[PDB]
RNA sequence: UAUACAAAAUUGUUAAGUGCUGAUUUAACCAAUAAAAAUAUAAAUAAUUUUACCAUUAGGUA
């Protein structure tokens, strides 16, 4: 419905423009909420006062003649705009012209009345906490406008998102206390505007409080807008904050409603807003797919809505970025459109898009249920290197997931042989399990697959792990040994299973029996059959129909031992009894294949919210304890430095 | 025990005290916490007291012990609620339970020579012994005292 | 597959047993590990004389050679005094 | 550059060359290409004659 | 560091600037007189809840008998009232 | 920006005034001008004599 | 003391001696143990000890308790030992253990260059987060400066010895310009690149693997 | 004139108390923080930042 809303808003805006032109000719069908701000900025920077204030230092000829005249012997004071510097390397580490110390908040306190709070927040050293900042501003009694209030709240929000997950509540309480102070401070004149409310919504989104953010601050902003006509107009920033909150809280219906409201209010959306809309549609599609797997907007309808969002992206002439490509790929993966995923990748690579590693994650995940793409996967992996990117464990896991789904095996073997071994990274249990599943379910497996599986298992055991996939990993390894005929390897993996302490499984014993059956050449005989068949009685493990089939195959492969015949009779009787008790014979269920999206693949990285600019600019006031007189002292230089000094040895 | 809390409250009516305790318990459960034990020590005679809600300097209060297993983020909220409750005259929080007090001050050898699991698994009563209890009682626990405590009034 | 061994500690294969510390002394631990690797089946122990790892490292002086024994790898980590 | 690390760098270069020869080896002879001309010669510039 | 009504631990300067004069029980006694003593949590009361508290709370009307949900900031700063009272006033006049 | 530019220009004017060297003492300025408050204030409007 | 704390945090029973009685247990027998009637009948030999060599392999529960040990225990005890009840130290160890699992060479590997880099970065993050709420801690400011310098050294060494992991870390954690020259005056004299030569990291690239040396 | 070589810690937290606007003094638990790149010959391995009431001030009246 978003495309219909867009065209309806465009035609209504055109009709209103024509009506007002007649009352009072091409005009945009929408309204830009940032054009007036950029125009004001351009006028400000082109104003003569700004150009005169921010001017280059006077040359020696401009200052005067030669030197020695006080006042005209050095260039006068030079002021620089940090956001748009007219010089390079604003700061310097000379001896007599150090200006880094002159950039802390104490020096700007003097001109706090004319101060731009956003500029102060972005460019200052040893700033106090935002609460103390607001307290100092109120103590100085300056008329804080909406921009200043929003800048203070944005500084608080930066602190919130910098802090850890389990340390957000105190910062959010500080933010709400600051909001209350701003509301109740009548003097000096302090206004809480749409931008400030949007920043509070952003704080609520960063903390993770949908109930505290959507029903409180957005509601307050809407009430202010309806109470005061045109004095509290909602910009694109407020709705961007609303969409951020919806994405953070998982709300999809509210996000769609907010985007539809933006479209209807006859103002153009933002690229970030459209990316958030695509993310919400992807979440809805994933939920629908989960519901269908368990087995309510129609899947075709949600696919059409995603397509019309992508169309609106160019309808409003909004440039697409890497985040846009990632969101569209995620939405298409949720809607199962690998052709559109590939088309989007081609379009991104066409004009100018720096494809991130997540884009290739989605590319590999999109074709998981499609055959005849192993060469495409290999070419993607090869092309990763020229793009400045390197494959990681997540991408290798996705590739091996594709290999296991397509049960090709040769592709997984080639990938491991020519991409992974060069990485020298620790494999993950999911990666190893997927590799072994592909190498076992493939057709015509080879001994090199067994060697690679053993190498991967050894490396996984040598490295650490937190998850526990040991039982399925060894079960698939035993199935591979069954398909290959490696009875010795299958029997030796039992020692590893015992060392891990995991109990044996009827599926594992069936794999051992199948290995004995199809290892006529290498080794195996009636003695091996008896030794394997003595497990069900001794280990009290229930037999199975696959067990009966495997033991009959082993019987036909080697001969007729009386113990084997008695076991066959008793297992036939037990299977008949189980069929009488139930309706269908039991069977060894296959191990499920992981098909989870890459965004929930157990990322092995929490968060690093570090800033190289702050580290180099020594924000927060780092200290190094420099050396003292040791470097400065050089001794007496009356004579030359000779060995053993001037007076070698002395007696007191 | 993760956290202990001793609440000194004004001896209001039974319904009001029950409502306050119910609110505390509901807050603890809603913040993803667990209550090991909640006990009422009755109304005692403190040496000095001064109410905050009623501003009456009178010596009459009730003591309550509350054992909790909650994370720091939610324990902050619970502590704020307890301290801001009008009925709670004075709340003291014992967080020095999983680690013995002043091992660092005691000795460097004892700084890393303690096992937190024993203190964590034991209740607050075993961590801080009451005057009436004794290791004699503790040893009587495993001595089959039922079959022996039969002639305790033979004289 | 190549792992660069940067520094003399990594070239000499320090265990770095101490958690998150690379500049910690390790000679005592290595000496005790070699003592464990020693065998108490005829099992002749090794004398306390300072030894060399290679037979070619024995001193050319015949008298001095009596004070040195050829120990394969237990000759390393010799000495009682630590760095002053 | 510091000259005290020359011996260590020589040792590392020798080890790297030995590892290269041991592992990569030489996969067949390569036909020698005829060398071209170098623009960068020493001395003053020469006349176009 | 002082405690508001010996309850709310806050810093001295911020308390003297903002916290102390912005309490509902202190700044607006008439508004605080309508506080609901049963539906509201026992840890929330006008002696510690400020004027700008945006989270809605329960109000018991004084003119009529009606318990409603309104935020303190809306009731004090922006101006709020009893929905039943305002609808009855609309019906009458 | 207007006020900041004015302050910067005043700082530059102080730097230029530094060329003049140390300032002379009060009596030079005091004897420089024999002007009175009467001539100072008659420029705007003539105030009536006190009654 | 700091090394003892780190060793206890990384390993399971280093503080327990052969006699199985710590010094604190020697001096305070009552505070160390209590009397419990129920015998440890369910608790036999741990047949799953092969998969938990160090504490970093079990950062899912409090006190690094393996999941298998909580079998005959109530869901209340499971929730009490769940992730939400972990302390700040436990959560920081969980983060560093995740990074060690990602970039470890073996089970007891805590001194890999990548592990050192990530630990320095985490320490810098913790110190900066502390200074965010306590901007008047001079000792913490100095410690943060020292930790940042150490992180820079670790990152340069990791970049020179193993570029794959360094690039992966940079891309994952979005610190692209974490290694940048401070001053143009010194940079244009080649003192930022002379660090690689002075640190013994000049010739270490394996040119054949990444390019053509011809 | 030239030369003679003339971590018992910090920040925060909390409790009491004096003051009576800033202020304001002590004590305690808890939280965070101690080591971790190459080399001693390596000729600059090193940063450019941080920190009650009066009388006279200890005398009276209350
Ligand atoms: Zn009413």
């Amino acid at each position: 419905r978003l495309a219909a809303a867009a065209v309806k808003a465009a035609e209504w805006y055109a009709a209103e423009n024509r009506r007002k032109q007649k009352g009072g000719c091409t005009a945009p069908l929408w309204f830009d909420d940032t054009e007036q701000n950029l125009l004001a900025r351009e006028q400000h920077v082109r104003s003569p006062a700004y150009r005169e204030l921010h001017r280059p230092a006077l040359t020696n000829a401009a200052m005067g003649l030669y030197g020695g005249e006080p006042g005209f012997e050095k260039a006068h004071r030079v002021w620089v705009d940090p956001d748009r510097p007219h010089i390079k390397h604003i700061y310097n580490q000379t001896a007599l012209a150090r200006n880094l110390r002159y950039a802390r908040y104490g020096y700007f306190k003097r001109d706090m009345h004319l101060l731009d709070v956003d500029k102060l927040v972005r460019h200052a050293r040893l700033l106090p906490t935002p609460g103390r900042l607001l307290t100092d501003f109120l103590y100085q009694r300056v008329p804080l406008p909406d921009k200043s209030c929003a800048a203070l709240i944005r500084y608080q929000r930066q602190q919130i998102e910098m802090l850890e997950v389990w340390g957000r509540h105190a910062s959010f309480q500080c933010a709400v206390e600051m909001f209350e102070r701003m509301i109740v401070t009548n003097i000096p004149p302090v206004e809480v505007g749409v931008e400030t409310h949007g920043e509070m919504v952003l704080c609520a989104a960063a903390c993770g409080k949908w109930e505290e953010g959507w029903n409180v601050y957005a509601n307050r902003a809407r009430e202010l807008e309806k109470e005061s006509p045109e004095s509290f107009i909602l910009n694109t920033f407020f709705f961007d904050a609303l969409l951020t909150l919806c994405v953070a809280a998982g709300r999809v219906s509210e996000g769609i409603d907010t985007l539809e409201e933006v479209i209807k209010r006859n103002l153009r959306p933002r690229g970030t807003m459209l990316n958030k809309a695509m993310i919400l549609y992807s979440i809805l599609g994933e939920q629908m797919s989960k519901h269908e797997a368990s087995r309510l907007c129609e899947p075709e309808e949600v696919e059409k809505m995603g397509l019309e969002v992508w169309s609106l992206f160019d309808f409003y002439q909004l440039p697409r970025t890497t985040a846009s490509i990632e969101a569209y790929m995620r939405m298409c993966c949720a809607f199962n459109k690998p052709t559109l995923v590939l088309k989007a990748q081609g379009f991104a690579d066409a004009s100018d898009i720096r494809l991130s590693i997540e884009c290739f994650h989605w590319l590999v995940y999109a074709i998981r249920g499609v055959a005849g793409f192993g060469d495409y996967v290999m070419d993607v992996l090869s092309q990763l290197r020229p793009r400045g990117l390197t494959p990681d464990f997540v991408l290798f896991t996705l590739s091996f997931m594709y290999c296991a789904l397509q049960r090709d095996g040769e592709l997984a073997l080639a990938i491991f042989d020519q991409h992974f071994v060069h990485q020298n990274m620790n494999p993950t249990p999911e990666m190893v399990l997927l590799f072994i599943q592909a190498c076992s379910n493939c057709e015509e497996p080879t001994a090199v697959m067994l060697e690679r599986s053993e190498t991967l298992i050894k490396r996984l055991e040598a490295v650490g792990s937190s998850v526990d996939l040991i039982s399925p990993i060894y079960d698939q390894f035993l199935e591979l040994c069954a398909h290959l005929g490696a009875v010795a390897s299958g029997f030796s993996a039992l020692k590893r299973i015992v060392g891990f302490g995991k109990p044996l499984t009827t599926r594992m014993i069936n794999s051992l029996l199948l290995a004995n059956s199809n290892a006529i050449s290498s080794n195996g005989s009636l003695s091996m059959t008896e030794e394997l068949v003595g497990f069900f009685t001794l280990l009290k493990i229930r037999p199975n129909a696959d067990t009966e089939i495997c033991v009959n195959l082993c019987r036909d492969a080697f001969g007729e031992s009386p113990v084997v015949n008695d076991f066959i009779k008793v297992i036939g009787e037990s299977l008949q009894g189980d069929s009488e008790k139930g309706e269908a014979p039991q069977y060894d269920e296959d191990i499920p294949v992981i098909q989870v999206p890459p965004h929930e693949l157990r990322q092995l990285r929490t968060e690093w919210k570090l800033s190289p600019r702050d580290i180099v600019l020594r924000r927060f006031g780092q200290h190094t304890k420099p050396p003292g007189k040791a470097a400065l002292d050089v001794g007496s230089m009356r004579g030359s430095v000779i060995p053993f000094g001037r007076s070698p040895g002395e007696q007191l | 025990v993760f956290y202990s809390f001793v609440l000194v409250m004004k001896p209001r009516q039974r319904r009001f005290t029950s409502q306050a305790l119910r609110e505390i318990g509901v807050a603890v459960y809603s913040n993803g916490g667990l209550i090991r034990s909640i006990t009422n020590e009755g109304i005692m005679r403190p040496y000095s007291r001064f109410r905050d809600a009623d501003n009456t300097p009178l010596t009459y209060a009730r003591y309550i012990i509350l054992q909790l297993d909650m994370g720091e983020e939610e324990m902050g909220k619970v502590d704020k609620i307890i301290r801001e409750h009008q009925d709670v005259l004075m709340a003291l929080k014992l967080n020095n339970l999983e680690r013995p007090v002043g091992i660092r001050s005691g000795n460097k050898e004892l700084q890393a020579a303690y096992f937190p699991l024993d203190t964590f698994t034991r209740l607050e009563e075993e961590i801080n012994w009451s005057p009436q209890t004794s290791a004699d009682i503790y040893t009587q626990l495993e001595m089959n005292w039922k079959e022996f405590s039969r002639t305790r009034w033979s004289s | 597959g190549h792992r660069l061994l940067h520094g003399k500690r990594e070239r000499e294969g320090s265990l770095f047993a101490v958690a998150n510390d690379v500049k910690r002394d390790e000679r005592l631990l290595r000496q005790q590990l070699n003592a464990l690797l020693e065998e108490e089946v005829p099992q002749t122990p090794l004398v306390d004389l300072p030894g060399v790892e290679r037979r070619r490292d024995l001193p050319a002086d015949p008298i001095t050679r009596l004070f040195f024994q050829h120990k394969g790898d237990h000759a390393l980590y010799y000495g009682t005094y630590d760095k002053p | 550059l510091k000259a005290g690390l020359l011996g260590h760098y020589q040792q590392e270069a020798f080890e790297a060359r030995k590892r290269f020869e041991e592992s990569t080896t030489y996969p067949g002879p390569i036909r020698a290409a005829t060398p071209g001309d170098t623009r960068f010669y020493s001395g003053s510039l020469e006349s176009i004659l | 560091h002082i405690r508001i009504a010996n309850r709310k631990r806050v810093e001295m300067f911020v308390a003297k600037r903002f916290h102390l004069p912005t309490r509902l029980a202190t700044a607006a006694p008439d508004i605080a007189a309508e506080w609901h003593d049963e539906l509201n949590p026992m840890h929330m009361y006008p002696a510690i809840i400020g004027i700008g508290h945006v989270q809605p709370v329960w109000w018991k009307c004084a003119i009529c008998s009606h318990s409603y949900q309104m935020s303190v900031e809306k009731r004090v700063v922006r101006g709020g009232g009893c929905p039943q009272c305002v609808v009855n006033g609309k019906r009458a006049v | 920006t207007q006020e900041k530019l004015a302050a910067a220009i005043q700082e530059h004017v102080q730097d230029a005034y530094r060329f003049s060297g140390p300032t002379p003492d009060q009596p030079r300025n005091r004897l420089a001008d024999p002007v009175t408050f009467e001539d100072a204030n008659n420029m705007i409007a003539p105030n009536a004599p006190a009654a | 003391p700091v090394q003892k704390k780190r060793q206890e945090q990384m390993l399971y029973g280093v503080n327990i001696p052969e006699t199985r009685q710590m010094k604190f247990e020697e001096q305070h027998p009552l505070l160390a143990g209590a009397l419990r009637k129920l015998e440890g009948q369910p608790k036999g030999f741990p047949f799953w000890y092969r998969k938990y060599p160090t504490r970093r392999h079990a950062y899912e529960y409090r006190f690094s308790i393996p999941v298998e040990m909580l079998d005959g225990y109530n869901d209340d005890v499971k929730k009490a030992l769940s992730k939400g009840m972990m302390s700040i130290q436990e959560k920081q160890f969980a983060q560093e253990a995740m990074y060690m699992e990602r970039y470890a060479e073996h089970d007891f590997d805590t001194t890999s260059p990548a592990v050192l880099a990530v630990k320095r970065a985490l320490k810098c993050r913790v110190l900066r987060n502390h200074l965010l709420t306590n901007p008047h801690n001079n000792i913490i400011k100095t410690v943060l400066a020292n930790t940042e310098r150490k992180l820079n050294h670790a990152l340069r060494r990791l970049r020179k010895v193993d570029f794959k992991k360094y690039w992966e870390i940079i891309r994952d954690h979005d610190v692209q310009d974490i290694l940048q020259p401070p001053n143009l005056v010194t940079y244009r004299q080649g003192s930022y690149w002379k660090y690689d030569w002075n640190a013994g990291l000049a010739i270490s690239t394996n040119l054949a693997d990444v390019m053509d040396p011809r």
